[PDB]
RNA sequence: UCCCCCGUGCCCAUAGCGGCGUGGAACCACCCGUUCCCAUUCCGAACACGGAAGUGAAACGCGCCAGCGCCGAUGGUACUGGGCGGGCGACCGCCUGGGAGAGUAGGUCGGUGCGGGGG
RNA sequence: GGGCGGUCGCCUCCUAAAAGGUAACGGAGGCGCCCAAAGGUCCCCUCAGGCGGGACGGAAAUCCGCCGGAGAGCGCAAGG
RNA sequence: GUGCGUAAUAGCUCACUGGUCGAGUGGCGCCGCGCCGAAAAUGAUCGGGGCUUAAGCCCAGCGCCGAAGCUGCGGGUCUG
RNA sequence: GGUGGAGCCUGGGAGUGAGGGCGCGAGCGAUAACGUCCGCGUCCGAGCGCGGGAACAACCGAGACCGCCAGCUAAGGCCCC
């Protein structure tokens, strides 16, 4: 099963509530800050919304 | 006539007509295939090749299809092709708009009118062998009060006349006098 | 100057000038016309001191064509008035266009005398205007 | 184009069908919103008798024993072309009691 | 020279109040509407200005077809 | 295990409209009367009742005709969440997704349940 | 800015950004009522217009036939 | 009859073309950066000095500088 | 899925009810205002603590527990201050 890692290279400020508390789902709050994450849809859908945001690499 | 096609397969194409080559799809019955042609091709034969001419299109299959235009959607702020319905004629009476045209004296020279309603002399449809390519519409004498077209003096030679309508057609207008 | 002779209501709004034509583009009337590219209004004054200049420019033939029309009160309110206390009073209808639309068109002009009727009431107008001919680029199949 | 439509209503879900042609009559009790037709009761398909208003009597006692024989019970009654006069199919077993 | 008109009803706050797919009891409005927009159909009733309301309770379904107006559907469960 | 017709439905104009056929042995409609139960601001036209000698003209079903109407595909933009820029302004450009309304091809004059009658 | 003028409550449409709400001395209008029937139930009928006519008749009174699926009407302004 | 010139004349140049020459020549439609339009009140300047195959403008590439951001380490507090 | 100074209920305790800038959807204005009033979000207020933009609260980056003569970067630059 693949795994997912995102690095967190923009902050939100200056950026919505559905950023800002959309980080919080993934529950990173810095910059170069990285997490290993599942691969469900979810996730995913988080991912391409605050993709302006973090780097995305598969493990 | 003779213009060279290619293939499209769901592209960008967007991206694709920044270089003249403008998208486009051509149909009989079926196979709707996305194709593109070139701008300066497509445009200095559409200079004159007009909607009456049938364009035929070589393929790399080989064929040579016998398309016309459907539609030419204008960039509007650009004045520019966006994507050209083409359409493929088969063993089939087709529909036609033929720039028909006027000649002779309008109504009487000095007091001619202007003649301005062409509106691509609404429907004609057609057989393949049978399909024209210049009509003629003359005005012999059509002064200002009387003597107007109805058309009712439309019978073409030949295939097909109007299906519907007989109240589209040019008439006579007064100039603009100081 | 021209007017609407019935409305609705009097006064309207303003709103926006986004939208590339919404329809305007294609001539069918004449053999040339004088098309917009910049979005501003088009007042009563500005549809007369271009009317004019065609007919007082070519005489004894050639028939004008006019696809303007306002239906938008332009609305000012008197001089050395403060703010609020309702809208301004109704002076001139105006006519928004869009970029790429075709406003005036002439009839049974040439080429060397249309372009010139064309060019001199391009500059009543605040709109760079550019001129198009009649082309292949018609609506028909 | 005429049309009364008393069948638009349909509070209480079950509901007698009649149908009276020129010649004889005809009756369903229908089960709403399923399209199933439960029991049926047709002159000239049992062929009571020749008199068109005395079938009432007999389509009723017969539709009505049919109806308590199927075990249907809380039924109702329509009346969309046709007036309440004439013929009554009156009955005093089943739900109906009219 | 004063202003002509410059007053505006409140709002009698309109609108579908029960969507579909949501478990109910007997009793909640399914939807508040000005003119009957939706036609009552298996236990919906309507009340003296149109609103409609449903008689039992159970999952609410919408649109069992139209061409004569849209409808309301309470179905039970069972 | 099938065709025709009659009731009652679900699809909600691809079901209608207009024209051309066709059917009564079999239902249904038309018809002949009103004598009573019934009715009409007036009249058996529509409800109601005896029928049924004559009929399918009308209406009603089935079949045909695309023009009348309707439905209407692939592309292509308009538009727009979201992100990045330009213009002094009026307002525009790119990427990522989403994706119309017209118009064009084409399709259609029906599809599918339940209960009865006849062969 | 205050004064002068206008307004102070309720309803309708828009502004109002496709859930609800949403302001301005923003635009367009109404109300301080009325019906023993203009109410309930039951039973019949479908409107306004256009065409062909009439005995007066405005081109509108009343009558017949066809087309007309809701452009009439629903006490009162507007919306459904 | 292309523009003058004459009250009109006359006349000068011609649109059209013959050569001894000479290998390129005009109208356009877009497109990038430019010029004029551009004159206000204490001393002028893009921050300044300066800058022309750039020390501007367009498309690129490899590096570097660059925060109290992140990590390297130490110390304190709060919550679990 | 989401264990987070996330939520839900009760009780105690204040403050606020002059807001403003920016982008979009708007009204009035004149498609004028660092103009007035709403909505969607951010920032200042309360982060006049930091870097850039010469200097400047809302333009961009970034959310300062403290200390170090350590590095890597965001916006912006690499002729000299
Ligand atoms: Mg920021
Ligand atoms: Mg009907
Ligand atoms: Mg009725
Ligand atoms: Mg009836
Ligand atoms: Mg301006
Ligand atoms: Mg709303
Ligand atoms: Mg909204
Ligand atoms: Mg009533
Ligand atoms: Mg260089
Ligand atoms: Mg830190
Ligand atoms: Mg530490
Ligand atoms: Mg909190
Ligand atoms: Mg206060
Ligand atoms: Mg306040
Ligand atoms: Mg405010
Ligand atoms: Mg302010
Ligand atoms: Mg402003
Ligand atoms: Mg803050
Ligand atoms: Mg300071
Ligand atoms: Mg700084
Ligand atoms: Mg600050
Ligand atoms: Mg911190
Ligand atoms: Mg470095």
């Amino acid at each position: 099963m693949p795994r997912l890692k995102v690095k967190l290279v923009k902050s939100p400020i200056g950026y919505p509530k559905d950023q800002k508390a959309a980080l919080k789902a993934l529950g990173l709050r810095r910059l170069q800050q990285e997490r290993v994450l599942e691969d469900t849809p979810a996730i995913r859908g988080n991912v391409e919304k605050v993709a302006h945001l973090v780097r995305v690499e598969v493990v | 006539y003779r213009l060279k096609a290619y293939y499209r397969e769901g592209e960008k194409p967007s991206a694709l007509r920044r270089a003249g080559k403008l998208p486009g799809v051509m149909y009989n019955r079926h196979l709707n295939r996305k194709v593109y042609v070139d701008l300066v091709e497509f445009d200095k034969v559409f200079r004159q090749a007009s909607i009456h001419h049938v364009i035929v299109l070589e393929l790399p299959d080989g064929q040579s299809l016998p398309t016309l235009v459907r539609q030419v959607n204008l960039d509007k702020r650009r004045r520019r092709p966006e994507h050209v319905d083409f359409f493929v004629l088969s063993d089939e009476p087709v529909e036609m708009y033929v720039p028909l045209r006027f000649v002779g004296t309008p109504a009487g020279v000095r007091a001619g009118g202007v003649l301005q309603e062409i509106h691509r002399d609404i429907l004609v449809k057609v057989s393949p062998r049978n399909i024209p390519e210049f009509i003629e519409v003359d005005v012999s004498g059509l002064e200002i009060g009387d003597s107007l077209h109805a058309s009712d003096l439309k019978l073409p030679p030949g295939v097909e006349l109007a299906v519907s309508p007989e109240e589209t057609i040019a008439a006579v207008v007064p100039p603009e006098d100081v | 100057m021209l007017m609407p002779r019935r409305m609705k209501y009097r006064k309207q709004q303003r709103g926006r000038l986004k939208g590339a034509t919404k329809g305007g583009d294609y001539v069918a009337f004449g053999d040339y016309g004088l098309v917009a590219l910049e979005p501003a209004w088009i007042t009563a004054q500005q549809i007369e001191a271009a009317r004019v200049a065609m007919v007082r420019h070519f005489r004894r033939g050639g028939k004008i064509f006019i696809r303007i029309f306002p239906d938008k009160p332009y609305t000012k309110k008197p001089l050395e008035v403060r703010m609020g206390k309702g809208k301004g009073n109704v002076e001139g209808y105006v006519a928004v266009v869009k970029p790429g639309r075709v406003m005036f068109e002439v009839a049974g002009v040439t080429e060397e005398q249309a372009m010139e009727a064309l060019r001199i009431a391009g500059h009543k107008l605040p709109i760079k205007t550019k001129i198009v001919r009649r082309d292949a680029y018609d609506e028909a199949q | 184009k005429f049309r009364v439509r008393n069948r638009i209503k349909r509070t209480g879900r079950l509901r007698l069908s009649v149908f009276r042609s020129l010649k004889h009559i005809y009756a369903q009790i229908i089960d709403d919103e399923k399209g199933v037709t439960l029991v049926s009761a047709s002159s000239l398909a049992l062929k009571l008798k020749g008199n068109k208003t005395e079938v009432a009597r007999q389509v009723g006692r017969a539709l009505a024993e049919k109806a308590l024989a199927l075990g249907i019970k809380q039924v109702a009654f329509d009346r969309g072309p046709y007036k309440y006069h004439g013929r009554v199919k009156a009955l005093a077993e089943g739900a109906r009691e009219g | 020279g004063s202003t002509r008109n410059g007053r505006d009803s409140q709002a009698k706050r309109l609108g579908v109040k029960r969507y579909e797919g949501q478990v109910v009891r007997a009793g909640n409005i399914l939807v508040r509407q000005r003119g009957t927009r939706f036609k009552p159909g298996k236990n919906v009733g309507m009340g003296r200005d149109f609103t409609l309301f449903a008689l039992v309770d159970g999952v609410v379904e919408f649109q069992d077809r139209g061409r004569l107006g849209r409808y309301v559907h309470v179905r039970p469960l069972a």
